[PDB]
């Protein structure tokens, strides 16, 4: 599409998210979600092919259903208290409908099914935007009304999301489905700490976004969407594979990497509330994510796979487009554990 | 079956190289004779001459910060005092009973 | 004398649509290299 | 200002540069025919830019210094061995065919980039289209397997589905016996060993699969050996006909912007020439891959990016 | 040859400079734990006529 | 490709770094003086 | 403590800016100098400890392990020089970087006044070892080995972390000093039982315990020589150090909870010693012998008496040195024969006599011949166990007999008999290999002159 | 809470359930979404008119507008999907699988 | 500790005026040095990804990375210290205003407390 049109659509997506995050009226939050949905579809359908159209249709259906449920919860809450301000829910039925709608918007289990489908359908840039920027608004709304949420339902969905992400990522050879299931598991980790500390939710979101940005930019640079395609990257650009391996180590939560910071803190926070069993199950389940990250690391940099003859031609050329923020993203997603107490900045 | 029975184009596995062939007096460090000799020399000087001898001498003459001689002198003077004064050498109570307040049972 | 490195038969373990092929998922075919299907 | 979305936004549109003379042309013909001379005459008379046929070291001519690299570092195949031992056990035939197709793709991207950036037309020998005819012959003579042609078809589909075909397809029709006479009169010992069956298969798969397919989306000018000598009538025929049947009349500024971002970024042009499909003729082991890559890196001006190589003579490195 | 082997043997100096820097940093970190200097019940001592601190 | 060190970009980069360092030094001095004045140190 | 940490960090820029043919020389020289510097932490006190700062402290349990860790790096460089000769400069520098990073993590792990900092570095050590095993290993099983070596560890280490943070929510601190001074008895409860298990299993899996020891033969057989050296010498001792540190808050629950682990250790030492008798692989045999020795160390720590702790410290140091030497000897054989099978290359005493002498000395010290520090630790642990229960002497004596049996079996199979006829590529041993063996063995026989340096804080 | 509100909410639940069965005809999915918004409009209008909250007389209009815009987008998507297969059957979108 | 609703909090203010009452971080703060080191690593990785001489390709670029990291790190350290100071201030004020919830426990010595002895045998 026209670059001016693309810029306008991206700025409309961002303006919808900002309208969600700056408003105090439920109607304006709903309008921000609507604007974001409206401007998101062409971005997903930018590279026109039937797969992207199918993904855009699935995304539109799920997000429109979530918006309808959100409006239903808003109207019930208005019925039981003539309030439009985002604060308390004022009704058990309105809070359940609201949590369901926001979980469907985020992709939390049991509403996770659309995430791998849409992420596989769309390109790598659309998947980057979808898995990073589209979580800011529902999570901000959840952070605002967290004192209303029933901890049982939120914790159930968080544990389900962690389990589903772990088990579903084990079976994947496509990189985009791996990213989708990783996103699902990280959403589960984020929403399990909302009832206790929203600061830890925001910290986990920041760390996850940094790691996901680095991972997607590395995947775009070495333009591979398949495990075997990524196995060829060492014969052209081994440093990219090494950075990818260290980033995958960070994504698995292995200390002393950056990805260890959220889970640790989250576990720490949950122990202050006499919650012991659930963090233990969460860590043991995140071991599965680490396992399939290790499988990818084996396939990418730790061993050298067979190549093809035509690769020699690729040795003679350099990337025309380079990413300005990729080195900063790699360093931030790898080496910020010593700076952990800075989380008091209420990020 | 038109296949070459070859799965891929691969280098043949080479035969291992002998350092003693191109260089007798090879010391087994490096294929460059000068680098080889100097690597031998630095290993021997810093491993045997410096660490193994000077470090052993340093450990042998470490000052008595564990206070073994001090403890023996304290025990000697304490025994000398107690033998002379008729005291019963070591006591069974490590702490003075008068500064311990026991809880009354009264059962 | 030589460190082992993956050959074709090892790399072909990771070329399916999914890991751990099963009878129900045996018929599944990997997506096209470019994410474009024939229009038939 | 390297071309991108910003240049398109500010002023850069490629429709204003087109002056009805762009009209990319591709000349064909048999192995030993005067297609190169006719193409060069067309390029000189129309004022277009001529692209000599892509060889083993065409990519070498556009990167680093134009000097060709070693065969083991560039192509890992030879036409002389294909002539001497067409049924070689090392799979030289299909390796040669695939490397040549990749070179054709690179040259077509270069020609499209030149036309879309300057507006001046280009003239080419055998393109990515009609490259398959050799492949077809190699299949019928038994030089390559069916898996080889299947892999070729996959790569050709996924690569050539992205470009605009040439407006004008020029074919020089020369019969097999006179081509063979030209071959013996040439003097090349390796060229001598081509059979008549190979040339016949080339021509047959040539005028029995390539002419009708380009007839429905391009404009084809068939010429014989005698009437290809005079370029004046060929130029007149090219000028007289107007192209309004292909995809070219439907292009506009944003489609041209998409194609111009495509034809740059030769890495993204060559992306699908190394798809992870393992044919023994083209797959290379990890140890050989590592050794050959390390040898390539040790080339004089190849360790770093083009402007950051001290040994070649690049200066002011620490401030770039 | 001076100014030539320096460019070739400069790396050797780093381990010793790191050791000296570590010793200085150890002293510097020591300087911030003096809350009880000459204040323990065991070694509470009267200062000498020309002594300022019992240890450094 | 075939490019000289872009003296415009080099100048902007050096100037940005120098300006940031000078601004940081001035900010630190202002912070120290404000802290001393407000807490009655000096 | 920074006077050791900073030079280790400076080892990295010095490595990466070295010439293509000067990396080994410079790394070896400066590693030996760092060892000499670290040797001055052996001046310990009979009082509390050497509390350098709020972050790092030294102990007479920590100092011998630190000295051994520093001393191991030069030997690892010497051992790795040979099989990495045909390697590119960048990858050799990356290997040396992995070794330096592992040393730095171990040095900070052993001082580590905090339990969370100890946990973080204790798990940070897991990454360079994994890379070394899965990258520069020869066989196709290395990847599998790495997987095992990873997940086993994490299977024990995630519960520990949970327990750790839980403790700080109740105690308020995880500093070793405050933890020791403010320790309170642990009640006999289900919650306390599971807290005890969470505290113990992480260090128990790394010893390894007899039930959980499967990762070790895989990892050792698959790893390169330096990886095997550091795994057998230092990484196995992290569990012992952690158990000795953490069992202070587990009383009196250790009395009841120790029984299953004591039985597992006392029977599995017999089991693994007998396994060594039927082993066709040198590296696998040495790994199983390591499992037996660490079983004895586990018994010592669980008994938890002064003599137990002294014997455990002495045995950990002695086993580290001896097992590293044994792996180096087996690797010298492997670099000639490329087989790693014990029965293949035979009668090597006739072809390599000085290396046969090195083999004899290593077998004698693995056999716990007095007055070696191996036997000092063995005897102290055995006496403590006898006081614990007089029936343990049966299992200890059986273990001693079987240990002598497989040690001399390994010596006789490889060095005695008739040489294999068709093997004609056996070259004279290099000065590098002889010096490597000497630098392993002379420190042991010097340490037997001053045993109190390795007897720990309860001496 | 009167019975009229419960009837409207049960209509909303029925429309949502219909959107959830997916017999076929993504066209029917769009119909179910539109029934859901119709119930939303009706019940919001009743609540706002009942309590004489004068300013929220705005928001049903707003809701209406936005929902219809969404419908337009959805219809467009439907056409393109049909433009690939010739029919709007739900089971045709089985190319991407979990 | 949710301080989002803490009274007298200006909405989008990074550093309030009262934060000026706190000692600023020193320029040689170890955390600032680590932020500079992070910028240096970013410069090295930038050189490596673009296939340039890693250590000595662009000195201006590496200087800019280090300087920007130090700048942001200084301001981040200030905000971090201010937030921890607020936490401690609020905690002390709450303990002062609620004396019945934080009583002064009686001083007991170990010579008058009976702890159970568990022999190690
Ligand atoms: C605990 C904290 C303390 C320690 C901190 C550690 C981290 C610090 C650094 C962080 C990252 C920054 C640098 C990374 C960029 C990579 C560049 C590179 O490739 O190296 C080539 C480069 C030289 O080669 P070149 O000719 O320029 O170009 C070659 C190409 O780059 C490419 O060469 P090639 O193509 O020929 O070879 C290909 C190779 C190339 O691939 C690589 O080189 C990998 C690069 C490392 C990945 C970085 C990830 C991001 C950071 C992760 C940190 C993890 C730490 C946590 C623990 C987990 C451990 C993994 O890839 C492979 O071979 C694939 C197989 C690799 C095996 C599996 C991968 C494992 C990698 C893990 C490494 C972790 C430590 C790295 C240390 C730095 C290494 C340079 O090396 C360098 O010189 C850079 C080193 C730093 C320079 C220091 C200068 C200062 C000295 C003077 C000042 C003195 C200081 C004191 C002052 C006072 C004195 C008076
Ligand atoms: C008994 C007192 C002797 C005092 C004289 C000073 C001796 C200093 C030795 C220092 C340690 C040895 C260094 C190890 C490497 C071996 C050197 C070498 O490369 O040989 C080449 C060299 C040149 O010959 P070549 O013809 O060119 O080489 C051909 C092949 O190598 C073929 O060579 P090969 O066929 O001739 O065999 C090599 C030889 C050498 O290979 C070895 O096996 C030597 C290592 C044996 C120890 C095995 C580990 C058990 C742990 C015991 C710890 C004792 C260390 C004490 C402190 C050490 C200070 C560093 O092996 C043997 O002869 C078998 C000896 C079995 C000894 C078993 C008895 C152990 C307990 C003895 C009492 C110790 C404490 C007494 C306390 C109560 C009384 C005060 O040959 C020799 O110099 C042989 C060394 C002398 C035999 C050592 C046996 C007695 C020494 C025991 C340790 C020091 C005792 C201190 C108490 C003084 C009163
Ligand atoms: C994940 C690693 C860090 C990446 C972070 C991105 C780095 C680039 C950002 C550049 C600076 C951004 C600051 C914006 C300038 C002024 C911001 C100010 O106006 O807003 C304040 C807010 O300031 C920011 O929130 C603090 C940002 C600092 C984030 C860094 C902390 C990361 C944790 C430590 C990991 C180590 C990272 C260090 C290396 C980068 C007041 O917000 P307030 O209206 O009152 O409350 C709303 C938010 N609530 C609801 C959560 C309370
Ligand atoms: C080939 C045959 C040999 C030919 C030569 C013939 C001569 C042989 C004589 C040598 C062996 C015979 C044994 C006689 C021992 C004499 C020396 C001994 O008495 O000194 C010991 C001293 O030895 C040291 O204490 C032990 C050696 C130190 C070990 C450190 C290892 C080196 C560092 C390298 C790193 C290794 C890492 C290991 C991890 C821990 C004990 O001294 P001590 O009674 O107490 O008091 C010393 C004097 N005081 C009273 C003033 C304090
Ligand atoms: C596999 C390789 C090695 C791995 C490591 C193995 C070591 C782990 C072994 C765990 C140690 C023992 C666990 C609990 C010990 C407490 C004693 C108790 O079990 O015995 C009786 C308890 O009675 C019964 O045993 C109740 C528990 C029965 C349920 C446990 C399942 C039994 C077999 C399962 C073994 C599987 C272990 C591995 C799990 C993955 C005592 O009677 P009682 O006076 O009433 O209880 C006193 C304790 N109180 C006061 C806290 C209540
Ligand atoms: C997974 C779920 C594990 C269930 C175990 C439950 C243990 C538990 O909850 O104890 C909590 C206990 C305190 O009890 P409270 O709930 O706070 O209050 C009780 C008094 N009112 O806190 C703790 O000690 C937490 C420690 C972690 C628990 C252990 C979890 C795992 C099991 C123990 C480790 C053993 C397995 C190790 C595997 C080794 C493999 C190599
Ligand atoms: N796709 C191909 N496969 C195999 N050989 C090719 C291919 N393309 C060109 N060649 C070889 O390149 C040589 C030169 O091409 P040709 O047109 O026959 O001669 P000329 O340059 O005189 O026109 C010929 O020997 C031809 O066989």
């Amino acid at each position: 599409m026209n670059p001016i049109i693309y810029t306008t659509l991206i700025m409309t997506v961002m303006s919808g998210t900002m309208l969600v995050m700056i408003s105090s009226h439920w109607l304006l939050i709903w309008i921000g979600f609507e604007m974001n949905l409206l401007a998101m579809i062409p971005v997903l359908m930018k590279n026109f092919n039937p797969r992207a159209t199918e993904a855009a249709t699935k995304y539109f259906l799920t997000q429109a259903t979530a918006s309808m449920m959100l409006m239903m919860a808003i109207i019930i809450n208005l019925l039981y208290s003539g309030q439009w301000t985002i604060t308390k829910m004022f009704n058990p039925v309105a809070m359940t409908m609201m949590t369901m709608a926001l979980a469907m918007k985020l992709g939390l289990s049991p509403f996770h099914f659309w995430v791998p489908e849409v992420t596989q359908g769309i390109s790598l840039q659309a998947g980057l935007l979808l898995l990073t920027w589209q979580k800011l608004a529902p999570l901000s709304v959840l952070c605002q009304i967290s004192q209303s949420i029933n901890p049982n339902l939120m914790l159930t969905m968080a544990m389900l999301s962690i389990l589903i992400g772990g088990w579903g990522g084990l079976n994947q050879t496509q990189l985009r489905k791996i990213m989708a299931y990783s996103s699902i598991a990280h959403m589960g980790w984020m929403t399990a700490v909302l009832p206790y500390n929203t600061t830890m939710t925001i910290l986990n979101l920041l760390i996850y976004i940094t790691m996901t940005l680095a991972m997607f930019m590395l995947l775009i640079h070495s333009s591979a969407t398949t495990t075997l395609s990524l196995s060829h990257t060492w014969n052209k650009m081994p440093v990219i594979t090494s950075l990818m391996m260290v980033t995958l180590l960070s994504m698995g939560g292995l200390p002393p990497l950056s990805g260890f910071m959220p889970k640790w803190m989250i576990i720490q926070e949950m122990t202050k509330n006499e919650s012991i069993i659930m963090p233990t199950l969460m860590a043991m389940t995140a071991l599965l994510n680490l396992y399939f990250y290790m499988r990818l690391a084996y396939s990418s940099s730790l061993t050298m796979f067979p190549s093809t003859n035509n690769m020699k031609m690729k040795w003679q050329f350099e990337h025309t487009k380079q990413m300005k923020l990729l080195p900063t993203m790699i360093v931030l997603s790898t080496l910020v554990l010593p700076m952990t107490p800075a989380l008091s900045s209420l990020n | 079956p038109p296949e070459p029975t070859i799965r891929l184009q691969e280098d043949p596995d080479p035969e291992d190289e002998n350092l003693y062939e191109k260089n007798p007096d090879s010391h087994g460090y490096d294929k460059d004779p000068i680098v080889d000799l100097w690597n031998m020399r630095v290993v021997f000087f810093f491993g045997f001459s410096i660490v193994l001898v000077l470090g052993s001498t340093f450990v042998a003459y470490l000052p008595d910060y564990r206070m073994q001689e001090w403890a023996r002198r304290e025990a000697e003077r304490l025994v000398k005092y107690r033998e002379a004064n008729g005291l019963p050498l070591m006591e069974s109570n490590c702490f003075d009973p008068n500064k311990i307040q026991l809880p009354e049972d009264e059962d | 004398a030589r460190q082992w490195q993956p050959d074709v038969e090892w790399a072909e373990q990771f070329g399916g649509a999914v890991m751990y092929p099963t009878k129900e998922t045996a018929h599944w075919k990997p997506p096209p290299w470019n994410d474009v299907d024939p229009p038939k | 200002l390297q071309y991108g979305p910003l240049a398109f936004v500010l002023g850069e549109r490629t429709t204003r540069k087109l002056t009805e003379t762009s009209k990319v042309i591709t000349v064909d013909g048999n192995i030993c025919s005067g297609k190169g001379r006719l193409a060069r005459e067309i390029a000189e008379k129309l004022g277009l830019r001529h692209f000599p046929e892509a060889g083993i070291h065409y990519a070498d001519s556009t990167t680093g210094d134009g000097k060709p690299l070693d065969v083991q570092l560039s192509g890992n195949c030879s036409l002389e061995k294909f002539y001497d031992d067409p049924k070689s056990n090392d799979g030289n035939s299909y390796r040669l065919q695939s490397w040549l197709y990749a070179s054709r793709l690179l040259q077509y991207a270069d020609a499209l980039e030149h036309l879309l950036s300057t507006g001046q037309g280009v003239v080419l020998e055998r393109s990515i289209y009609s490259d398959f005819v050799f492949l077809e012959a190699m299949y019928r003579q038994g030089f390559i397997r069916k898996q080889c042609v299947e892999h070729y078809n996959e790569v050709k589909k996924v690569t050539a589905c992205e470009y605009l075909p040439p407006h004008v397809v020029v074919y020089v029709d020369v019969p097999v016996p006179e081509i063979q006479s030209r071959i013996q009169k040439k003097g090349n010992p390796h060229e001598m060993k081509i059979t008549a069956a190979y040339l016949q298969d080339i021509e047959n798969a040539y005028k029995k699969t390539f002419l009708p397919e380009m007839s429905e989306k391009c404009e084809v000018l068939q010429y014989s050996a005698r009437e290809a000598e005079d370029a004046e009538k060929v130029v007149e025929d090219i000028e007289y006909l107007k192209c309004d049947k292909g995809p070219w009349p439907d292009q506009d500024d944003r489609t041209f912007h998409r194609l111009r971002m495509l034809v740059q970024n030769k890495l993204e042009v060559l992306n699908y020439t190394t798809i992870p499909v393992y044919l023994p003729e083209i797959t290379i082991g990890a140890h050989q891959s590592d050794r050959v890559f390390q040898k390539f890196t040790e080339l004089p001006g190849r360790k770093y990016s083009p402007g950051y190589n001290e040994d070649v003579g690049d200066k002011w490195i620490w401030l770039k | 040859n001076v100014l030539q082997i320096v460019r070739d043997h400069w790396v050797h100096i780093l381990v010793p400079v790191g050791f000296v820097f570590g010793c200085y940093l150890d002293r510097r970190s020591d300087e911030k734990l003096t809350a009880f200097r000459n204040k323990s019940l065991l070694f509470k001592r009267e200062l000498r006529p020309n002594e300022e601190v019992t240890w450094k | 490709p075939h490019g000289s060190p872009d003296w415009l970009k080099v100048g902007l980069t050096l100037g940005t770094s120098v300006f940031l360092w000078i601004y940081l030094i001035k900010q630190h001095k202002e912070d120290v003086l404000e802290y001393k004045r407000r807490n009655g140190l000096e | 403590m920074l006077k050791i940490i900073i030079p280790t960090t400076m080892l990295l820029p010095m490595t990466w800016m070295s010439k293509h043919n000067m990396i080994w020389i410079n790394a070896t020289v400066h590693s030996l100098l760092i060892s000499l510097i670290s040797l001055s932490l052996l001046n310990q006190l009979g009082e509390n400890s050497l509390n350098f700062s709020l972050t790092f402290f030294s102990d007479s349990l920590s100092a011998p392990l630190l000295v051994l860790t520093t001393w191991l790096l030069p030997l690892m460089l010497m051992a790795s020089q040979s099989h990495l000769s045909k390697e590119t400069t960048t990858r050799k520098k990356l290997y040396i970087t992995m070794l330096i990073l592992l040393q730095l993590f171990l040095i900070m792990t052993f001082t580590a006044t905090e339990l969370i900092l100890f946990y973080i570095l204790f798990e940070a050590t897991l990454v360079p070892t994994l890379i070394i095993i899965t990258r520069w290993g020869n066989q196709t099983e290395r990847l599998n080995a790495g997987l095992y070596f990873l997940f086993y560890t994490l299977a024990g280490s995630l519960p520990l972390l949970v327990a750790l943070v839980y403790i700080q929510n109740t105690t308020g601190s995880l500093n070793f000093l405050i933890i020791h001074y403010w320790s309170h008895p642990l009640s006999n409860s289900w919650s306390n039982i599971f807290m005890w298990l969470a505290c113990i299993m992480a260090f128990m899996v790394k010893m390894p315990l007899y039930g959980l020891h499967l990762w070790l033969p895989k990892a050792h057989v698959e790893a390169p020589i330096a990886g095997s050296m550091v795994l057998a010498a230092v990484l196995l001792k992290l569990g012992g150090y952690g158990m000795m540190r953490i069992t202070t808050i587990l009383n009196p629950l250790t009395n009841y909870m120790a029984y299953p682990f004591l039985m597992l250790s006392m029977w599995g030492m017999i089991m693994t010693s007998s396994i060594c008798l039927r082993q066709t692989d040198l590296k696998s045999l040495i790994a199983y012998s390591s499992v037996s020795h660490m079983a004895l160390v586990i018994v010592a720590i669980m008994i938890q008496t002064p003599w137990s702790f002294m014997g455990a410290t002495a045995l950990m140091i002695a086993h580290g040195l001896t097992s590293s030497m044994l792996f180096c000897l087996a690797n010298t054989n492997y670099e000639r024969v490329h087989s790693r099978t014990m029965i293949l290359a035979r009668g090597l005493q006739t072809l390599l006599p000085l290396m046969a002498t090195w083999w004899l000395v290593a077998s004698l010290t693995n056999l716990a011949l007095p007055p070696s520090i191996n036997l000092i630790g063995e005897l102290f642990i055995i006496t403590a166990s006898f006081s614990w229960s007089n029936i343990t002497i049966i299992l200890m004596g059986m273990n001693m007999m079987i240990t002598a049996l497989y040690s001399l079996y390994m010596l006789i199979t490889t060095q005695r008999g008739k040489y294999t006829h068709h093997i004609n590529n056996i070259k004279p041993s290099f000065t590098r290999e002889n010096a490597l063996m000497a630098l392993h063995i002379l420190p042991l026989l010097l340490l037997t002159l001053n045993p109190k340096m390795i007897l720990g804080p309860l001496y | 809470m009167p019975l009229v509100y419960m009837n409207i909410i049960m209509a909303f639940a029925i429309a949502l359930a219909g959107l959830l069965m997916y017999r076929s005809h993504l066209m029917s999915s769009l119909l179910c979404l539109e029934g859901m918004m119709l119930s939303l409009f009706i019940m919001s209008t009743l609540i706002i008119l009942n309590t004489h909250f004068t300013l929220a007389n705005m928001m049903p209009i707003i809701l209406l507008v936005f929902a219809a815009c969404e419908a337009a987008l959805g219809l467009s998507l439907l056409v393109m999907v049909s433009n690939t297969y010739g029919t709007d059957y739900v089971q045709n979108l089985n190319l991407l699988q979990c | 500790t949710m301080m989002s609703g803490r009274p007298g909090r200006v909405p989008l203010q990074f550093l309030p005026n009262e934060a000026r009452s706190l000692p600023p971080p020193k320029l040689t703060d170890p955390r600032l040095v680590y932020m500079g080191f992070l910028g240096y690593c970013s410069g090295l990785i930038d050189n490596a990804i673009r296939r340039r001489p890693v250590v000595s390709a662009g000195l201006h670029r590496q200087l800019l990375y280090v300087t920007s990291f130090v700048f942001f790190g200084y301001y981040l350290l200030k905000r971090q210290d201010y937030m921890y100071a607020l936490r401690d201030h609020d905690m002390f004020a709450y303990v002062k205003s609620h004396p019945e919830d934080f009583p002064e426990k009686d001083k007991k010595t170990y010579g008058e407390i009976l702890e159970e002895f568990h022999p190690v045998r």
